[PDB]
């Protein structure tokens, strides 16, 4: 897997 | 803040620092939705409890 979308 | 949960590195790049950066394709949407996410921004999930 997952990632912080930023 | 939240977690989304990521399909397919479609791209990489480096930065002038030197470090990685991924184009990330999201699980469940197409390829408008595409970000460069630094490579610190990809997590591996393990449950918590067990």
């Amino acid at each position: 897997x997952f990632a912080f979308k930023s | 803040g939240d977690l989304y949960e990521v399909e397919r590195i479609v791209d990489k790049r480096k930065n002038k620092k030197g470090k990685w950066e991924y184009l990330i394709r999201w699980k469940g949407y197409g390829s408008t939705e595409d970000t460069w996410e630094p490579e610190h921004h990809l997590l591996h999930c393990e449950e918590f409890i067990d």
